[PDB]
């Protein structure tokens, strides 16, 4: 079916290749779609890059639907590797991950010269995983025919400073760009005739809500200048106090922070916790009731006796503000004259479902009743308001607060003076269907569902860009059945900022994206053993780029095998300060010189912004055993065997790696493979059963085949546990452990 | 005409896809009348008897449980000039319902339930 | 007791060394940092001058010391060249690199080198307290994503493992600082049959 | 008719800067 931009879109696309950018929700899994569709040739392969589960699911399901036979297969690493040859060979459309395609191109284990296409779904991605970038690299040196085509959701991801839309265009062999906003003529002018009958409510929030929420953004404005003092470099515009409300906040301080995480001190850690308590708070405010609002709020300050986890800003004066209100909206201490508030948008919900329903009392003629679906954010707030619509507000209410607070009858009844003051067949009856967005894992679920169950009036209890987008779409595909979606919002409130920002954001965005576009228009063999979880960093990529090829396994000893005898751990300040600290970094000293002639220990400092590697304030003190460098210096000292590369750069790295290797033999898998039931004992509850007293390696293993599970495994005494460990002081800590309160 | 309509069956209620094939070049969706609608729950009525009878028992049996009716096995039932395929796929959502008229809570089966139908020779 | 050379007389590293007694005396290395332990410095951009000193001295040390550490006092804009040169040549002479970035620092590293030489190996090993929290937070910590603070805020909220286990999946979810995923993985690690796969 | 919250998505309006802000989140 598609559309008629879609299919100039699609036109432009099928000829030559490139990458294209669509408006958040604007059908980018129809392009994928329809891609899928024209290459489900038995005859050909494409492999699809970036794609849930889910996803490739409906996908499938869907082409069944349409009556194709061949449907596409997905490769992944439960699949043996001499079996993933056969799917291969059969052709069609491949749904493969990252790491698996890597491998096998590595391997050779792939008919590179029969590949006819390779699909990039979510080709933001390819600005900072450094796996997709290796995978095409490595499909661009045997192939050299074949299509690359890129589709990609979120223009803002080319917005931040950080990266470049030239270079993450270059990394994907296309050389031509295609922008395709919501306000492109050909998609503003087609959505126009086929609008729907948008009504929106601004619902407004309680007082006492209002000063929560005044608290909540003080406290928030205070740590994040803080955070700011302690981290001049830090100073960037993309951590306003605006940009904190917003969800992918935690993706950009994760972003700025984790490379050098371990350095970073004491105080920013917990102001990085606190950060994320505070939105936290902040979306508890919004989302939730008063109850569990408090309960919240209670437990903060439970663990902060305890620990001292929020003892920054859970003392403040401002602080003190948020406890007074919340227990004033639940509380009321003159014996306990209990409020019970409840949160105007439920009301708003209730008013808005009885005019549906008035409506569809008033027309059931014209047509069929007509079918309601209600979008909520998450599972609990779907839960709440199916539990809200079937018992009622009083009924809810009391039931929360007698479930978590004391159950009280005298109080109770006085508050609800005050409130006051068949088996088979088909429904034929209107269905009301709550749904959860879940707008972070898949926001193109909604589509699925509006396909599954056609309503006549959707309402928007919680509200996003992408979803608004998809609703326009699906109205837009059926040129004659219409619908009114309603859009309930927070007036005044950190959910209405939070969207206004994500619309300039992506309008800003997109028209920096037409100007760069506009400005870029006239413009023997040797071997090394790469351990898999390197593949997540630039140093594999250069190794190759260099004319020496890799052999992917999993090591368990080191990281790089150079030589039969040498073995290099990988180690930046931050991840050697880690290892030095937590004591990984010994047990590795330990294996790699047990079972390696030559161990080497590498570290990649920054030249731009180098490191002390000492304790601060000891420069002058006497010799400090915390300290990087004693620490340093005590394990090169119980080492004498281990040599130390110091690199500033992955490119350094590389060069310093081939020039190591000049004379002596190559490496081989299979030994350092080999170096070091399984199927058996899932890891899950296996570290769980090793932890706790009273097994080390045999009554453990001994036990778990006597009991079912360890949900069980609390009911058993001390003497069951006796006869079945075989020791009684082990199995008498075991119950000690088991059984014992916080104190 | 032909939309996707809802079944109840116990305490659950199942969420079927109808899916009216095409009628030759110009397709008329419109021979799918009221009554054709009402014979496909009674014809499959086993059919999703079958499918729910055997989801309560394995949460007695507390373990996860698959459909053991899937996409490479379709049912493949004759009818009165119109042909019935239905699979049964998961849909991974967790969809709650209520009966607005009543104001009562029903359970929405987790499969969803997908049938495609065309005009018999 | 560290034994320098006098072949580094002139040299502002000597300033900086307080913590242990340093006297002077001929030795072979530059420094000698007690039995089976002995120093060479270098600067980058005495190096860069002289490219063919250093061999020199690794060539003459000899394998008398257990322990032969050199360390290099980077001063230069781009070190990258050279450092590579370095440490191929340390490599290739059994002996350990170790890069100062000051005068201090080079100091430093030789004070805990003279102060360290019956030092066990306590201080790089793991704790792995004993203690009852701490036992159940690494406990906890095993799931795959769940750090310190979520078991701080789960065992206040619970008390016991006893009360953790009876605990359905909804209120893991209601307790707060989980959400639904780390909830939802942790109840599949708290009871799940590892012996039917 | 004033849903300029829906609309405002279209991003087709002149929509000056002071739009795309909240007056109570001055603060």
């Amino acid at each position: 079916p598609l559309l008629e931009y879609e299919r100039q879109l699609v036109l432009e696309l099928l000829d030559t290749d490139g990458l294209v950018v669509c408006a958040r929700g604007l059908g980018a899994d129809r392009l994928l779609y329809h891609f899928l569709q024209l290459h489900c040739h038995p005859a050909c392969l494409v492999l699809v890059l970036n794609t849930q589960p889910a996803e490739e699911e409906y996908f499938i399901n869907q082409l069944k639907i349409e009556g194709v036979e061949h449907l596409p297969r997905r490769v992944t690493n439960e699949i043996t590797s001499n079996s993933r040859y056969e799917v291969y060979t059969q052709g069609g459309v491949i749904f493969a991950t990252s790491r698996i395609l890597v491998v096998d191109f590595l391997t050779d284990r792939i008919p590179s010269d029969l590949i006819t296409g390779i699909l990039v779904y979510r080709a933001h991605r390819i600005i900072e995983s450094c796996q997709e970038a290796f995978i095409l690299r490595l499909f661009r040196q045997k192939n050299k025919r074949g299509f690359i085509k890129a589709f990609t959701d979120n223009a803002v991801a080319f917005d931040t400073g950080f990266c470049h839309v030239e270079r993450v265009m270059r990394n994907l062999f296309v050389r031509k760009l295609y922008l395709w906003p919501r306000f492109h003529v050909a998609v503003n002018s087609f959505l126009e005739q086929h609008k729907p009958e948008v009504v929106e409510i601004h619902v407004s929030m309680t007082p006492t809500m209002l000063a929560i929420q005044t608290a909540i953004l003080d406290i928030l404005n205070a740590c994040l200048k803080e955070l700011k003092c302690h981290n001049p470099s830090l100073e960037v515009e993309d951590l306003s106090l605006e940009n904190a409300i917003g969800k992918p906040f935690d993706k950009t301080i994760r972003h700025y922070l984790d490379p050098l995480w371990h350095q970073l001190g004491a105080k920013t850690k917990s102001l990085v916790q606190d950060l994320k308590i505070l939105r936290t708070l902040l979306q508890y405010l919004s989302q939730y009731d008063c109850v569990t609002f408090l309960n919240l709020l209670e437990s903060l300050r439970a663990t902060e006796k305890a620990f001292g986890q929020n003892s920054g800003w859970l003392f403040l004066d401002s602080s003190t503000s948020m406890f007074i209100n919340a227990r004033a909206r639940v509380y009321h201490l003159p014996k306990k004259e209990l409020v019970l508030e409840s949160n105007p948008k439920w009301e708003a919900l209730t008013e808005v479902l009885k005019e549906i329903e008035a409506e569809n009392k008033e027309s059931e003629a014209l047509g069929g009743p007509g079918q309601v679906l209600i979008c909520a954010s998450d599972d609990r707030t779907c839960s709440q308001l199916r539990d809200y619509i079937t018992l009622g507000a009083e009924a809810f209410l009391l039931r929360l607060y007698r479930k978590t607070f004391e159950k009280d009858s005298k109080a109770e009844e006085v508050w609800m003076k005050f409130r006051k003051e068949a088996a088979f067949g088909i429904l034929k009856e209107p269905l009301t269907i709550i749904h959860p967005l879940l707008g972070c894992s898949d926001p193109y679920a909604l589509t699925r569902v509006l396909h599954e169950v056609e309503p006549r009036y959707v309402v928007l209890y919680d509200a996003e860009l992408t979803f608004v987008r998809q609703l326009e779409i699906y109205r837009a595909s059926r040129p004659g059945k219409p619908l009114r979606v309603y859009f309930l919002i927070y007036g005044g409130s950190t959910e209405e900022q939070r969207y206004l920002t994500a619309l300039r954001k992506e309008k800003e965005a997109f028209e920096k994206l037409i100007r760069e576009k506009a400005s870029m228009v006239v413009p023997t063999q040797q071997s090394i053993v790469v351990d898999m979880r390197e593949f997540r960093s630039e140093l594999p990529s250069l190794i190759h780029r260099r004319g020496i090829d890799i052999e992917p396994v999993t090591l368990e000893v080191g990281d790089y095998i150079l030589t039969p005898e040498m073995c290099v751990e990988r180690k930046s300040i931050s991840d050697l300060i880690g290892s030095l600290n937590n004591g990984r970094l010994y047990s590795q000293c330990i294996s790699m010189s047990r079972y390696y002639k030559r161990p080497v220990l590498l570290i990649e400092f920054d030249p731009s912004k180098p490191f002390s590697l000492t304790s601060r304030g000891a420069l002058f003190q006497e010799i400090s055993s915390n300290d990087i460098s004693s620490k340093l210096t005590l394990l090169t000292l119980h080492f004498p065997r281990l040599r130390i590369l110091w690199c500033p750069s992955p490119h350094a790295t590389a060069e310093l790696f081939e020039e190591l290797k000049q004379s002596k033999p190559q490496p081989d898998a299979a030994t350092a493979l080999a170096i070091t039931e399984s199927e058996k004992y899932n890891p899950g509850p296996q570290d769980f059963l090793l932890k706790m007293p009273g097994v080390n390696a045999k009554n453990c293993r001994s036990l778990m085949h006597h009991v079912k599970n360890i949900a069980e495994l609390a009911a058993l005494s001390q003497d069951e546990l006796t006869s079945i460990l075989g020791n009684a002081a082990n199995a008498k800590q075991l119950y000690d452990f088991i059984h014992t309160s916080f104190a | 005409a032909s939309k996707k309509f809802a079944v109840k069956c116990g305490n659950f209620a199942v969420l079927v896809d109808l899916h009216i094939l095409p009628q030759g070049s110009n397709k008329d969706t419109s021979w799918f009348s009221e009554q054709k609608k009402e014979e496909v729950c009674l014809l499959l009525k086993e059919t999703i008897d079958s499918r729910v009878q055997e989801y309560l028992e394995v949460r007695k049996q507390h373990r996860p449980s698959n459909a053991e009716f899937t996409r490479s096995n379709p049912l493949s039932l004759k009818g009165y000039g119109f042909q019935i395929t239905a699979y049964f796929l998961k849909r991974g959502i967790r969809l709650r319902c209520i009966r607005s008229t009543q104001n009562a809570e029903l359970c929405v089966f987790p499969d969803r339930f997908v049938v495609c139908v065309s005009q018999l020779a | 007791s560290i034994i320098v050379s006098p072949r580094q007389r002139g040299n502002p590293v000597l300033k900086f060394v307080r913590n242990v007694p340093w006297e002077f005396g001929d030795v072979i290395p530059d420094y000698v940092l007690g039995q089976s332990t002995c120093a060479l410095f270098l600067s980058l951009r005495y190096h860069n001058l002289h490219p063919d000193y250093i061999h020199g001295r690794l060539q003459s040390l000899g394998k008398n010391f257990a322990l032969r550490v050199l360390l290099v006092q980077v001063d230069v804009k781009d070190p990258q060249q050279a450092l590579k040169e370095l440490a191929k040549m340390c490599i290739l002479a059994d002996c350990t690199l170790i890069l100062a970035w000051s005068p201090e620092e080079a100091g430093r590293y030789l004070e805990t080198y003279k102060a360290y030489e019956q030092k066990p190996a306590d201080l790089l090993m793991e704790k792995l307290e004993q203690d009852f929290v701490s036992r159940v937070t690494e406990c906890l910590t095993t799931v795959k994503s769940v750090n310190k603070t979520d078991s701080q805020t789960l065992l206040t909220t619970f008390g016991s493992l006893e009360q953790l286990i009876a605990a359905s999946r909804e209120d893991l979810a209601l307790c707060p600082g989980l959400g639904p995923q780390k909830a939802r993985r942790l109840f599949d690690v708290l009871h799940e049959p590892f012996l039917k796969v | 008719k004033q849903s300029f919250l829906w609309e405002g998505s279209a991003l087709t309006g002149a929509w000056a800067m002071e739009d795309f802000y909240t007056a109570r989140l001055v603060p």
